[PDB]
RNA sequence: UUCAUCUAGACAGCCGGACGGUGGCCAUGGAAGUCGGAAUCCGCUAAGGAGUGUGUAACAACUCACCGGCCGAAUGAACUA
């Protein structure tokens, strides 16, 4: 997903996963901003260990 | 053959326009490669875009640079080595290496050359009649006469990578008919667009990126499954997590329903 | 990594190259791109079906 | 390779075939047949034929060749009687004739381009 | 002193490379790089001469030309006193 890929790149670069930072990467890609989808995404990512989730999975 | 140029400043002048005509400029090593092999290798390049001349007349990339705005001086340490050419091309950097570096032709090693890789000689009958077996023994190849033929006792490494091959060593190997290396235009270097690439880059991984891609793909996939964020790939798994976890509470416990 | 996520994100949108997008996304991240890393990823990408590589997951 | 000399149409000469050894790796008049069949028209100037030997086979590297190709096209057997100026016989090859000789040569020749190949044959033709 | 070669890198030495038009007409027992005797273009092109010497009856290799590097600053040939 463009939104999931944007989150993993933002964490790899060392920058926080928020609405501004996702919006700038999303705009550079050329994909239109949709308020609901990045807002859910930041909310889903809230309270998470990105590192611990990333590795297990079937 | 006579004294007449044998040009100076004239062939440089043709060469001047040649770096400027083409985007991508390579610094390349013929030394090893035979010329049916080089000349064939060059046939490939030539259809696509072409190679031209120098000594120190080559090192004069500076004049070419001076005409434009690109390098001087500024380059890391001018990488040129014995036996260098320039390849001027349309062809992007990465592809040029795969043509040249992958497709090399074979040929024999040489006396006084540094071995590029480990050299071994096999055990079995040489097929040769009694004579100076001693020459083989001198190198540290054990041989003995079995069945009236010279045979090599065992497989062993005669020379390692990064050590020079002795003059005796080379000659004796050639008589055995043992060769083995890959020859073609070793790439020392690349210029494109203000950027300098050395040879480590130029062997261009790629399998590692597949693994990293698939792992990146799994990071995304993982994030997707666990997170619950339902565009096309993730969805059926995300629903399953909310069960995986219920079905699950049953297994440890000891209420039966 | 930065590079991997950036081309993946673009692939989801459906399009990519050196200056136009790869450079644009990482620059949108606010990070300075190493050219050698972009060049290596692109050279590797040529003649590859990204969708097929994804279909086995590893 | 270990090389040899030949005349058009020759077989079985004592001096040329016997001491140089009979290819086929034995049994001359194997090769003596093979060279002779191939040789073409009247003897003229000697050609190289070049010997390569394999297990119970002989093979020869024979180029009279691209110039013998010129002879066929022109319908003129000699070569340039009065060198580089003007020939005694009037063998002017056409431009269409020379590119077709170049087409056929292009495998044997290295040449990059067909236009490159036309120079190489033309340079041979003039002299 | 006179003529040539040198920072576009000479020079002493050491190191290193060579595919293709194609083994070229005359004559002769026989020249085919190299006994005698022609023209001399070109590919591609770091570069790869229809060839410098060493050969066999004749053919039969290997080097050199031409070209590249390690070093860095002058250089050698002719005459004259």
């Amino acid at each position: 997903s463009a939104l999931s890929y944007a989150a993993l790149i933002l964490a790899d670069s060392e920058i926080e996963i928020s609405s501004e930072k996702l919006l700038t990467l999303t705009n550079a890609a050329n994909v239109p901003d949709e308020n609901i989808w990045a807002d859910i995404f930041a909310k889903a990512l809230d309270g998470q260990n990105l590192k611990d989730l990333l590795v297990n999975f079937s | 053959m006579g004294g007449i140029r044998e040009k100076k400043a004239e062939y440089f002048a043709k060469l001047r326009e040649y770096l400027e005509e083409y985007k991508s400029l390579f610094v390349v090593g013929v030394d090893n490669v035979s010329s049916q092999q080089m000349h064939e290798v060059r046939k490939e390049l030539r259809g696509r875009a072409v190679v031209l001349m120098g000594k120190n007349t080559m090192v004069r990339r500076a004049i070419r640079g001076f005409l434009s705005d690109l390098p001087d001086f500024e380059k890391l340490l001018p990488f040129v080595k014995g036996n260098v050419g320039f390849v001027f091309t349309n062809e992007p950097l990465t592809e040029i290496k795969n043509v040249i570096v992958s497709n090399r032709v074979a040929a024999p090693a040489r006396a006084g050359a540094v071995a590029p890789e480990d050299i071994w000689v096999r055990a079995v009958n040489t097929g040769m009649e009694p004579g100076k077996t001693s020459f083989f023994q001198a190198l540290g190849v054990p041989t003995k006469i079995a069945r009236g033929t010279i045979e090599i006792v065992s497989d062993v490494k005669v020379v390692d990578a990064g050590n020079k091959v002795g003059q005796s060593e080379a000659s004796l190997l050639n008589l055995l008919n043992i060769s083995p290396f890959t020859f073609g235009l070793t790439v020392v270097q690349v210029y494109d667009n203000g950027q300098v690439f050395p040879s480590s880059i130029l062997d261009i991984t790629d399998e590692e990126l597949v693994s990293h891609f698939v792992s990146a793909v799994s990071t995304i996939a993982s994030i997707s499954l666990a997170i619950g964020y339902p565009t096309l790939p993730s969805v059926g798994h995300t629903l399953i997590n909310n069960y995986k976890d219920l079905l699950a509470v049953a297994i440890a416990a000891s209420y039966h329903y | 990594m930065k590079y991997l996520a950036a081309y993946l994100l673009l692939n989801a949108a459906g399009n990519t190259p050196d200056a136009t997008k790869i450079k644009a996304i990482l620059e949108s991240v606010g990070i300075e791109i190493e050219d050698e890393k972009v060049s290596s990823v692109l050279s590797a990408l040529e003649g590859k079906s990204v969708d097929e590589l994804i279909t086995e997951g590893n | 390779y270990l090389y040899l000399r030949a005349v058009g149409g020759e077989v079985g000469a004592s001096a040329a075939l016997a001491p140089k050894i009979g290819p086929l790796g034995l049994s001359p008049k194997k090769v003596g047949e093979d060279i002779a069949k191939a040789t073409k028209e009247f003897k003229g100037i000697k050609v190289t034929v070049q010997l390569k030997i394999q297990n119970r086979q002989a093979a020869a590297s024979v180029v009279p060749s691209a110039s013998s190709l010129v002879i066929t096209a022109l319908k003129e057997p000699p070569r340039d009687r009065k060198k580089d100026k003007n020939v005694k016989h009037s063998g002017n090859i056409q431009l269409d004739e020379i590119i077709e000789i170049a087409r056929q040569m292009r495998d044997k020749s290295f040449g990059r381009t067909l236009a490159s190949v036309t120079k190489e044959i033309l340079g041979t033709a003039q002299s």
